[PDB]
RNA sequence: GAUGGGGAAGCUCCGUUUCAAAGGCCUGAUUUUAUGCAGGCCACCAUCGAAAGGGAAUCCGGUUAAGAUUCCGGAACCUGG
RNA sequence: GCUUGUGACGGCCCGUGAAAAUCCACAGGAAGGAAUAGUUUUCAUGCCAGGUCGUACUGAUAACCGCAGCAGGUCUCCAAG
């Protein structure tokens, strides 16, 4: 659950961008 | 231009959430039947996430990172506007004029806004927003 | 001393099981300035404080005397 | 790395509060 | 001179006086120029700079207190800050003042 | 009606103390009780309160000054000497 | 016509030792010693009495609940509200000015 | 006005936080020396001196040859656990 | 109306008119708590406890001091037509 939760965050670092 | 917008970060000045940073979702320009003045719908955070470091791990980090959101209507005078900005599309359809009043629809709004603001904070972006203003 | 308005709240105090004794009291008074009427006052001895209940109507008063528990001591005037 | 932040400190002169330092030279015996 | 420029704007041009009414015109984005007195306190002044630089409005500092800024605009009550909503016949904003 | 010819505030003392000392007192008693301009407000609301202490009612500020006036003449000529010596040191 | 004594052994009119004359159920006048009056708590900055706080003697605050002594805003118990407003405004602008200092000083060193 | 100190042939005198080692708090498989205390934190000072200064909290009614905000009856509050 | 308590103001100073115990609040966040039952005894109700000494009466043209049951002296509260 936590390892699947992490890849969401590491996706959201790169994809979301902006200030 | 008119600078108060859906992006805009601001510091709330009066009333309970005083010196707590918010972001405007729906700026009403001039007035309504209730709230007879220039007022903005905002979505701040009441309890800031505490500091966190190399020493802490797993369960201590989850406790330290936890954020209470709030949502409120507020006067334009009580809001101090700020050069910084935050993207607001995660809680556009949530927060609205219909959403306020009729409780406990307010609670279901805050659960989505919690999942926005914590998840914004993990892989931290807008670092200034999630730091506490000290005064 | 502490007045109570509500009737439900009075029945809870009688079953609270520190209350050893109660006392009932009857007073003649005049309503508005038209006619006399027979007031009652159901007082109950708590450990800290004396709780009391003012009922104006005579019909509701007589049912309330029966509505007390029998195990509680009651003392007239 | 994301949640971790560098905050420095500026001990300097008037700014900040001085850390614990060895004062063995200065102790009143 | 600065008194001759402001003597035009009062008699033919839109304006507003005092702190609360200006900040509304900064928020709404109507104000083209604001004139802040010398003797106004610094937390008040440094707030008006920050509201201005978001809106990208020009900021002049009147060399003189709030009494004699009132004399310049030609009002017998003292005034700390003045804003210009619309320019008059004379040019005001395009000059260095 | 202006009630007295010359004595003014010093008429409280009445017949006592001699005319020359009463004139000395009249000079400084007019200064100390008179209101002065607050530099920071722009209001004529600076009352005296104890010797050398000058309370704005506006702003609740308190400024050090002279005993019987806000800025004595010696204090002003000091202040300009300090203005002069500073800009020599800078350049 | 009816006159009244001090109840306690102090016979002098001290700040503590004050009297109110009171009509009893017995139908005679009597002294009752009034305790000294509570001043308002102040705001430790602007210097004025501050709202939604009870006026009690200083020991008597220990009896009373939290919502009497506090108000819900940050710095609520101890600040004027208007003086809390100022320092939130001030903290925000001076902290923003500190970045404007730091950007200028870094560029100047590279030029020289 | 003791103490630490210093004067005085000495009865004692000076001085009161002063040229004093002037106590009491946290953590510890302090990781190996195998049955011995290790690592830190905090910073001024005895005591006496007010039945009018400061200060937790009680009122009514009744009663005695002579006592009561102290006894009796009822009704309250305060402090600590 | 009289006595008194309090409020907001005004005058006065080369006078600007005690301290400490005690209590509370605020900033800070060491850390501690739930999903099968915890956290709150600053909300309410309930249980137990409260030592030592003073307490009578005078307070004065007879109870105090003036050799006295001395026209002297001795601080203060209440205060009717
Ligand atoms: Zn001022």
């Amino acid at each position: 659950a936590l390892e699947k939760y992490k890849e969401r965050i590491r996706h959201l670092m790169e994809t979301l961008d902006d200030n | 231009a008119k600078f108060l917008k859906a992006g805009k970060v601001a510091v709330v000045v009066r009333g309970r959430y005083a010196g707590k940073k918010v972001v405007i979702v729906k700026p009403h320009d001039e007035g309504s039947k209730s709230h007879p003045f220039g007022h903005a719908l905002v979505a701040g955070i009441e309890r800031y996430p505490l500091k966190v470091t190399k020493k802490h791990g797993a369960k201590k980090v989850a406790k330290r990172t936890k954020i209470k959101p709030f949502i409120k209507v507020v006067n334009y005078n009580h809001l101090l506007p700020t050069r910084y900005t935050l993207d607001v599309e995660a809680f556009k359809s949530v927060v609205s004029t219909e959403t306020f009043e009729q409780p406990s629809q307010r609670e279901e709004a805050k659960k989505v806004v919690k999942k926005a603001f914590e998840e914004r904070h993990q892989a931290g972006k807008n670092q200034w927003f999630f730091s506490k203003l000290r005064f | 001393a502490r007045e109570i308005t509500d009737i439900k709240q009075f029945l809870e105090l009688t079953r609270r099981a520190d209350v050893k004794t109660a006392t009932v009291k009857i007073n003649k008074k005049l309503n508005k300035a038209g006619k006399p009427f027979r007031q009652t006052k159901f007082k109950v001895r708590g450990s800290s404080s004396l709780y009391t209940l003012v009922i104006n109507d005579a019909g509701k008063a007589k049912k309330l005397i029966q509505s007390l528990p029998p195990t509680l001591k009651v003392n007239r005037l | 790395n994301p949640l971790t932040h560098s905050t420095p400190k500026n001990f300097g002169i008037g700014q900040a509060v001085q850390p614990k330092r060895n004062l063995s030279r200065y102790v009143k015996w | 001179s600065i008194n001759q420029k402001l003597a035009l704007v009062i008699k033919s041009g839109k304006y507003t006086l005092g702190y609360k009414s200006t900040v509304k015109s900064l928020r709404q984005g109507k104000s083209k120029l604001i004139i802040i007195a010398a003797n106004t306190p610094v937390l008040r002044k440094s707030e008006l700079e920050y509201y201005a630089m978001l809106s990208k409005t020009k900021v002049y500092y009147f060399q003189g207190g709030n009494n004699e800024l009132g004399t310049a605009v030609g009002k017998l009550f003292r005034v700390g800050v003045v804003s210009i909503l619309e320019a008059g016949d004379s040019d005001i904003l395009t000059t260095l003042a | 009606a202006k009630r007295t010819k010359k004595v003014g505030i010093t008429g409280k003392y009445g017949v006592r103390y001699g005319s020359s000392l009463r004139r000395q007192v009249k000079k400084l008693e007019i200064q100390q009780h008179a209101r002065y301009d607050c530099s920071f407000c722009g209001k004529k609301t600076v009352k005296r309160g104890a010797a050398g202490i000058w309370t704005c009612s506006c702003c609740k500020k308190t400024v050090a000054g002279g005993a019987y006036t806000v800025s004595t003449a010696a204090a002003a000529t000091v202040r300009s000497t300090i203005r002069r010596l500073r800009e020599m040191v800078e350049a | 016509a009816q006159r009244v004594t001090f109840r306690r052994r102090n016979p002098y009119n001290t700040r503590s030792n004050k009297i109110k004359v009171v009509k009893t159920p017995g139908g005679i006048l009597r002294a009752q010693h009034v305790k000294k009056l509570a001043t308002r708590p102040k705001c430790g900055d602007c210097g004025s009495a501050l709202q939604g706080i009870s006026t009690l003697r200083p020991r008597q605050y220990a009896t009373v609940s939290k919502t009497h002594k506090t108000v819900s805003r940050a710095y609520g118990g101890s600040r004027c509200a208007n003086c809390v407003k100022e320092r939130i405004i001030r903290a925000f602008l001076i902290e923003e000015q500190k970045i404007v200092k730091k950007v200028v000083k870094e560029q100047t060193e590279a030029a020289k």
